[PDB]
């Protein structure tokens, strides 16, 4: 398997690694995170007897994990260099090295993690890396080094597979593909591939300034010397505000993809939609210090960035409009993608409203820092990462693999998570109006309920993602023998009601993605001749 | 054998868009009648405190 | 015969590379570098050769690849137009994200125009603290970095027009200029302008300086790995992917450098 | 050059790895990482083993 | 005050600036609840009318009515939805004369309040700690976690200025009772004018993490009369 | 000849049930909070 | 949206016109029910034709069937009862009697 | 590259040989997957 | 205070005033710091300072003017 696997240089067959990691960090971030919320069900030291650094720790570990390292290999990585050069119709992406490269550069980090985890000094300063906190002045050891470490080779591996993606779209595109026609997930991945292009250098130079100062005996941004952290804290948010649009515009893609397929009727004026995906990624640059409205600065500062970000809020209510005009008016298969699909425009929708609300210059006098936050951000990264992971999943996976899932165990799952995080999600921004604050391991006695709920709506959800691994062995182990039996669909598009179904046989899998044309997966270097468009 | 027809574009979408429009604000307004009930019943108590001490 | 193998190598511009071994070795490289940089700056062991040979060995592999790239351009060839214009605009896009760190490290003393803030700083100029200035003491190598540049890039042009003698006049003076320039550059290595202990205005530009001194030791080793790669006279005047590179990388460096010193120098003195 | 052509003939009738341009360096290079980088990360976790169990269990 | 518990709303309110938030707050709440209720009947309606659709209507395309009125119709939404925004923002942040000034700093895993624009005995600066009593050595009736052994006092029916700062890690005055919310940067300052009109114990956290030990942290802030204030001045 | 509707009376008809379903639908969604605050000892009953 | 239905429909004859197998014939069908276009009577006719020349008594069963219930069209039943009877006794395809009470 | 049927290679796993019924292979990815929080929580304090 | 100091406020008509302690500071201490006899030309402002400023940066500039290193760019007087 070393010979072939260890030494792979093909997308499709890196594809796969992609995914088995996203869903081992996954399996693992989502148990550390049953901890932490197990330690906090109630207060006091309930299962972590003192050393509140430890659960600083976790939290760090739980949410750099949920960040860079389990959805951005997934539908950045994973998905796009299994879907993108397969709808291209190319042989082969432009030089795989650079595939093999960012997939081999992930997994140190996670050992310098657990490592750092393990020794008594730990990297407990949040996972925003704010100094002086992260310096040798409040926590020494290696721990710090290694997450820097691991950040700067998680950026390296994305802006590597940002690279890929760009000379495989621009260089080598099929003659049948042109400007005027091209579908909407390469176009999320492209304008996902500019911002992190035009983001990254950001977070690494200020990073390793920051590193210098730890190691150099100087100070940029610590007082040590007049520097302000102010400075960095523009550069990092300046990183980050496009992070999120570069987990969920993929999201987006992959989420107008099924519903334009499972609503039997073409796109809603894809010109009108991949404009409003493009005006999104170039507005995201005007909001750099929107996040950081509680130092006081100038009111009429204040006022341009409210006025950028209710700028901004108005392409996400366009596109939510052009999937629901594409939902209206079109036959509907209650199938699982389409379920995740519907939690998707409603939670998320009631996330990002929310968070326009919150979007207002003096409205972070209750809610930022707080629970209300993380009640807003939880909602979205639930939504476009883990549901639209899961749509991606049951859609793709009888023909990129061949391997079917059983219907009923789906719908069963989709049902537990959805209420699972329901009911997680919703009492946090209970807590957050009324003004708690965050990253403490221990609370005052006043919302121990609400702690309550949200513990067992995550064990709700953790038996959920049990159930769901039980689904992947079941369908990786019986997929033949549900194949032949009526356990699972084996046709997501029933024929239209005037159709014969004797004449379907010709008339399987018609859509508008040439993937699901092909056979069962056929070896690495397929596609001898390109395809033409007429 | 009605001639007139493709008149079933667009007003459902409208019409259910405005019913949608119209049920939120009812909706609304029901569940704010209590809130604003109770917000002015909070503010005439502050007043009343704030008036009764002086004099 | 011919249209089918045209047709089955025509479109695949990638060769059937064997098991190669150099993403996992780079990667253990450098988490060997970065373990071993964490164990010794704090940690139980303070020992520096072997750190040290750590990172001559990641920097020859990292050489190994930087002159296969080059290598297998020519000796093994298989490159069409479209490979071409994907490295061309891969080298435009690694030359991009390098002016974005030039500007962030200029925007990290150049929001301070009008003095927004109010303690801390916030006077532009900085009266009252004054030190060895690093501005206006390196110019003097900054307008024959300009000469240099200038004289230089119509030599490429000649050089990328036919690759001859002229070609040859052009590569020794540059040579000859990046040498003058490490030269200058290593004669301010601890004593340039100040060290770092109180009042940290000149050190971020010392610092922003000083981490820019990679890329030219960069360009100076693909020059010379250019150098002995037309030794070898395999590389003609066809598919000179290095020359492109240097040429772009030489367009592109004096433009960031004019930009450099239009602020920064005569702006706030 | 004079080798340029011979080479590329010798390599397409020879059709082997290593590309036959530095064989002595990758047998003198591949031993390297193993005997170094595995005896520098066995301490990183062996000498900690007596530090570790640190349970700082407080009532 | 004390967070109430099983709460859904905001805390009681303290301050003209906290009610005139909450006035603003709920304007927005009332458009954006519309906005969610709109949505979602449509989307329930679309769910529960189009699963049973047998033919599907896959040649419309331009819609052209609904595209300018929902083109049109979110930029008013946010242009009435903004104005109070602006306007709260113009009359909240006015600097109508503060009359109290006391340093606030925000030092490692505690607080050391400073009082310096009044005096104790002559001219002297006042200024005191603030430890968060131990929950082992708590004493019978306070509140766990939180319950300082001293806390800072303020006058009723005045005007407040809380200079907010930080000694080497960056901190929060965040006070959601009093509405003041300001980081604390370690060597910047920021002045935020609080102006406090009802009397009562009003309770309060840094909202901002200080490393490990910020379970254990006092903000407690107790309103006093006049003759209460110099009272408490003068045994101080 | 308009035949039958009339829009009125299948309107409401149709629309009726299913906006009482849906009220009916956010009731609960809003008072489970509600039966857990009436389950849970928040007057000591 | 002022779209003439004189265009289409001589385009749904002509194409009725030459049809060889069912194939063209579904596919029109489809693309005729696909508008909010309500088919006229001469257009049914047509397709019930070419239906019969076709030999697919089955396809008449699920055209009655989507004219039936197609769209709401305030619930108009009389346009329905003729355009129904006039195609079934314009020849003779005796079908709805049939699955209706089974 | 070219001598896999497309069925079952995209997986590191094997249906033949007793060694490992899928079951293992499955246990031990549950085994490394929940390594890293208990382990953490362990170096520093109890389970 | 009781309840009636200004009244109106009308000194800078934006928002914010991050740059406002600066400019009402250096004429008080000017007005302090050469005659000390009549402090008539700077009785209008007493409270600019000592309430409506941050009492902080007036302690600060104080104890730097006592090690001779001001926060502020003013003269040697
Ligand atoms: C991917 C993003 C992601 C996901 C899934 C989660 C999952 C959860 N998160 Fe977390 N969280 C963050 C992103 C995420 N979080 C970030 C970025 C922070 C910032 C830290 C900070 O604010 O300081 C954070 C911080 C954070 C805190 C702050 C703690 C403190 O104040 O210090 C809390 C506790 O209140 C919390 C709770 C939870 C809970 C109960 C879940 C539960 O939902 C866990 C159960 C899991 C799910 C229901 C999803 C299933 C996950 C999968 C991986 C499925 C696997 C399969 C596929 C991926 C195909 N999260
Ligand atoms: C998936 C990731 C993700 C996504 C998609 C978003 C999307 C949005 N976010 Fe959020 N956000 C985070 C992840 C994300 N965010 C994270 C991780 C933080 C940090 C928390 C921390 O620091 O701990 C954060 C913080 C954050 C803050 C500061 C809170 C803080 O952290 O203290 C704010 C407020 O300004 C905000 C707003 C928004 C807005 C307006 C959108 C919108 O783009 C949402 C888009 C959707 C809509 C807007 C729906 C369309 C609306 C309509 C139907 C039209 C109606 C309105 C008009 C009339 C136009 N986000
Ligand atoms: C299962 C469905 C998914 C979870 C829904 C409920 C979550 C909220 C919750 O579990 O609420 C829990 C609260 C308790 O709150 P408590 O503080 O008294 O718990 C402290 C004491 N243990 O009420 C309940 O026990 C309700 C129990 C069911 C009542 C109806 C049946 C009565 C017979
Ligand atoms: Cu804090
Ligand atoms: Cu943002």
């Amino acid at each position: 398997m070393v010979q072939r696997w260890l030494y792979s240089t093909n997308a499709k067959d890196i594809a796969v690694l992609y995914f088995m990691l996203a869903i081992f960090s996954g399996m693992a971030g989502t148990a550390m995170s049953l901890i932490i919320r197990l330690e906090l069900a109630a207060p006091g030291s309930q299962y972590l007897h003192g050393n509140s650094q430890l659960f600083n720790v976790l939290v760090v570990g739980h949410a750099v994990l949920m960040i860079f390292f389990l959805v951005m290999p997934a539908l950045i990585g994973g998905f796009g260099n299994y879907l993108l050069p397969l709808m291209i119709g190319a042989t082969d992406t432009a030089f795989p090295r650079i595939n093999n490269i960012a997939f081999w550069v992930l997994p140190m980090g996670l050992v310098c993690l657990v490592t750092s985890t393990l020794v008594e000094s730990g990297a407990g300063t949040g996972w925003t890396v704010y100094p002086p906190l992260s310096s040798i002045q409040a926590h020494s050891g290696p721990s710090v080094d290694l997450a820097i470490f691991a950040l700067h080779l998680t950026s390296i591996s994305s802006l590597l597979g940002a690279i890929n993606f760009i000379v495989t779209t621009l260089n080598m595109r099929t003659n049948g593909m042109t400007m005027h026609k091209l579908p909407l997930f390469v176009w999320s991945i492209f304008i996902t591939a500019f911002l992190l292009l035009l983001s990254l250098p950001v977070l690494s130079a200020g990073i390793t300034m920051l590193l210098l100062d730890r190691n150099f005996n100087t100070s940029f941004f610590e007082v040590s010397g007049g520097g302000d952290p102010i400075l960095y804290e523009h550069l990092f948010w300046f990183f980050g505000h496009p992070e999120v649009y570069i987990l969920i515009i993929p999201g987006f893609g992959i989420i107008s993809h099924v519903v334009s397929t499972y609503s039997k009727k073409p796109v809603f004026g894809e010109i009108s939609m991949v404009y409003a995906m493009a005006s999104i990624g170039l507005l995201g640059f005007l909001v750099w210090s929107h996040h950081m409205y509680i130092v006081g600065l100038d009111a009429d500062t204040r006022a341009y960035f409210t006025s950028a970000t209710m700028i901004i809020a108005i392409p996400t209510g366009i596109k939510i409009f052009s999937w629901l005009a594409t939902i209206h008016g079109g036959s509907i298969r209650l199938a699982t993608p389409m379920l995740y699909a519907i939690a998707f425009l409603f939670l998320f929708t009631m996330g990002g409203l929310t968070g326009v609300a919150l979007a207002n210059a003096s409205l972070d006098v209750a809610f930022h820092d707080t629970y209300y936050v993380v009640g807003h951000f939880h909602y979205v990264l639930s939504m476009g990462a883990i549901f639209s992971l899961f749509a991606g999943y049951y859609y793709w996976s009888p023909q990129i693999l061949g391997l079917n899932y059983n219907e009923k165990l789906a719908q069963i799952q989709f049902w537990l998570i959805f209420i699972g995080a329901n009911v997680i999600f919703f009492p946090m921004h209970f807590l957050g109006i009324n003004g708690m604050p965050r990253r403490i391991p221990d609370y005052p006695d006043a919302f121990a309920g609400w702690n309550y709920v949200a513990s067992i709506g995550s064990f709700i959800a953790t038996l959920s993602l049990f159930l769901f691994i039980y689904i992947l062995y079941d369908q990786l182990v019986n997929g033949l023998n549900n194949k032949v039996n009526n356990k699972s669909v084996i046709y997501n598009k029933a024929p239209d009601f005037v159709e014969s179904n004797t004449i379907f046989n010709l008339n399987t899998v018609k859509s508008s993605s040439i993937e699901f044309l092909l056979t069962s997966p056929p070896a690495v270097h397929s596609f001898n001749t390109p395809a033409v468009q007429s | 054998t009605i001639a007139p027809i493709t008149g079933t574009i667009k007003r459902r979408v409208i019409m259910d868009i405005v019913l949608g429009f119209s049920l939120g604000g009812v909706m609304a307004s029901y569940w704010w009648w209590g809130f604003h009930m109770d917000k002015i019943n909070k503010r005439e108590k502050f007043y009343a405190e704030l008036a009764e001490r002086k004099k | 015969m011919t249209h089918l193998e045209r047709s089955r190598h025509q479109q695949h511009p990638f060769h059937m590379v064997m098991p190669s071994p150099w993403p996992i070795v780079v990667s253990f490289a450098l988490l060997s570098l970065a373990l071993s940089t964490a164990l010794t700056m704090h940690g139980y062991i303070g020992n520096m050769n072997m750190v040290y040979l750590a990172l001559f060995v990641l920097l020859t592999s990292s050489i190994l690849w930087f002159r296969d790239i080059v290598a297998e351009a020519t000796y093994l060839g298989d490159h069409t137009m479209a490979v071409r214009k994907g490295i061309n605009l891969g080298f435009l896009m690694f030359v991009l994200s390098e002016v974005l760190i030039f500007a962030g490290l200029f925007w990290a003393y150049f929001h301070s125009a009008m003095s927004p803030d109010v303690t801390l700083g916030a006077c532009w100029p900085p009266v009252g603290i004054e030190a060895v200035q690093p501005t206006e003491l390196p110019l003097l190598n900054t307008i024959i970095l300009l000469s240099s540049g200038a004289t230089v890039t119509y030599s490429h042009h000649a050089l990328i027009a036919g690759n001859r003698n002229k070609a040859l006049s052009g590569l020794l003076i540059t040579f000859w200029l990046i040498v003058i320039f490490v030269t200058c550059q290593y004669i301010e290595y601890t004593n340039a302008a100040f060290t770092i202990s109180d009042g940290v205005y000149g050190s971020v530009f010392y610092a922003g300086t000083g981490l820019h001194f990679l890329h030219m030791v960069m360009l100076a080793a693909m020059l010379g790995v250019n150098y002995w790669r037309m030794r070898n006279y395999h590389l003609t005047a066809g598919h000179h992917v290095g020359y492109e590179t240097t040429i772009i990388y030489t367009h592109v460096l004096d433009v960031i450098w004019l930009f450099l010193y239009v602020v920064f120098y005569w702006w706030g003195v | 050059a004079n080798k340029v052509i011979q080479l590329q003939k010798i390599f397409q009738s020879s059709t082997k790895p290593l590309w036959w341009r530095h064989p002595r360096s990758a047998l003198y290079l591949y031993p390297f990482y193993a005997i170094f980088a595995v005896a520098v990360v066995t301490p990183l976790l062996y000498i900690p083993n007596a530090i570790r169990g640190i349970k700082a269990k407080k009532a | 005050d004390v967070p109430t518990p099983y709460a859904c709303y905001f805390q009681d309110s303290a301050t003209p600036n906290q009610e005139g938030i909450l006035e603003l707050h709920d304007n927005i709440m009332f458009y954006l609840l519309v906005i969610l209720g709109l949505v979602s009947w449509m989307l329930y309606t679309i769910v529960m009318t189009y699963s049973k659709n047998p033919i599907a209507y896959k040649y419309i395309k331009h819609g052209q009515t609904i595209e300018v009125i929902w083109t049109i119709f979110p930029a008013v939404i946010l242009l009435i939805i903004a104005f109070p925004s602006f306007i709260l923002l113009y009359l909240c942040d006015e600097v109508i004369s503060p009359a109290m000034t006391i340093k606030a700093i925000g030092y490692q895993w505690y607080w050391k309040y400073e009082y310096s624009d009044f005096i104790n005995d002559s001219g002297e600066t006042v200024e005191f700690e603030s430890y968060v009593i131990p929950d082992e050595l708590l004493e019978e009736g306070q509140l766990r976690l939180l319950d300082t052994d001293t806390s800072m006092v303020v006058p009723v029916d005045t005007h407040i200025r809380f200079v907010v700062t930080a000694a080497d890690v960056i901190h929060d005055f965040a006070i959601p009772s009093l509405g003041i919310k300001v980081d604390a940067t370690p060597g910047r300052l920021n002045q935020v004018s609080a102006l406090i009109q009802r009397e009562g114990v009003f309770y309060g956290a840094c909202s901002e993490l200080c490393g490990t030990g910020h379970a254990n942290m006092p903000i407690k802030i107790e309103a006093v009369s006049l003759p209460k204030f110099l009272e408490w001045l003068n045994e101080q | 000849g308009r035949i039958g509707e009339s829009w009125v009376i299948t309107e409401g008809r149709r629309l009726i049930p299913e906006i009482f379903q849906w009220s009916a639908v956010l009731s609960v969604c809003l008072g489970w909070p509600g039966a857990v605050y009436f389950f849970s000892k928040a007057r000591k009953a | 949206d002022e779209e003439t239905f004189e265009e289409f429909t001589a385009r749904y004859e002509k194409e009725f016109d030459e049809a060889y197998d069912l194939f063209e014939v579904q596919r029109v069908l489809n693309n005729c029910f696909s508008y909010d276009l309500v088919p006229a009577p001469a257009v049914i006719e047509k397709a019930l034709r070419a239906a019969r020349r076709v030999n697919d008594l089955p396809t008449a069963i699920r055209v009655f069937e989507a004219l039936k219930y197609k769209v709401e069209n305030e619930d108009q039943y009389k346009a329905y009862l003729d355009e129904l009877k006039d195609v079934r006794q314009e020849l003779g395809v005796p079908l709805k009697e049939e699955l209706f009470p089974s | 590259v070219h001598f896999k049927d497309g069925v079952y290679e995209n997986i590191p796993f094997k249906v033949k040989g007793r060694k490992t019924p899928y079951a293992l292979s499955h246990f031990g990815f549950f085994a490394i997957g929940f390594a890293v929080p208990f382990v953490a929580c362990y170096v520093q304090l109890k389970k | 205070s009781p309840l009636h100091t200004v009244g109106f406020d009308a000194r800078f008509p934006q928002q914010n005033q991050t740059k406002h302690c600066w400019q009402s500071y250096v004429d008080y201490h000017k007005c302090v710091n050469m005659k000390g006899e009549d402090f008539a030309p700077c009785k209008v402002f007493w409270k600019t300072y000592n309430a409506l400023c941050p009492l902080d940066w007036i302690e600060k500039w104080d104890d730097q003017r006592e090690k001779g290193i001001f926060a502020g760019d003013i003269n040697s007087d």
